[PDB]
């Protein structure tokens, strides 16, 4: 189980995190730009 | 500082449940690293540790 967790953590979780980071930051930036003080 | 630890542990477990607020961080220096550490703590507890428990039952 530890070996499997290490395997999934490095390979699949790297791709998922890298996929999510730009999407999240850009979408949140878009929402922030939407608002006007 | 046993009393401080005793209080904070209850607060931290409550935050782990998903209810409460992290108001105690006012006395901390370098709050950013504390935020990051709590972020990673939540990520490990919810995403990886909890998921592996889910997976084990399915395969067995
Ligand atoms: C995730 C699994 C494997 C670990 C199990 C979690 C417990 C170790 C945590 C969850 C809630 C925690 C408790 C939350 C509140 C208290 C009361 C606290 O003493 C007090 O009464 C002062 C604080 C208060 O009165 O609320 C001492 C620790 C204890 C038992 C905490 C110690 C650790 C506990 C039992």
């Amino acid at each position: 189980y530890s070996i499997m967790i290490q395997k999934i953590l490095f390979k699949d979780l790297f791709r998922f995190l890298l996929v999510y980071l730009l999407f999240m930051i850009g979408y949140a930036s878009a929402l922030v730009s939407l608002l006007n003080p | 500082d046993s009393e401080t630890f005793s209080t904070f542990l209850l607060d931290l477990f409550k935050l782990t449940i998903g209810m409460g607020d992290l108001e105690m961080l006012s006395s901390t220096k370098y709050p950013v690293v504390f935020i990051i550490l709590l972020v990673t703590y939540i990520i490990l507890t919810f995403v990886l540790l909890l998921n592996m428990l889910i997976a084990l039952m399915g395969e067995t």
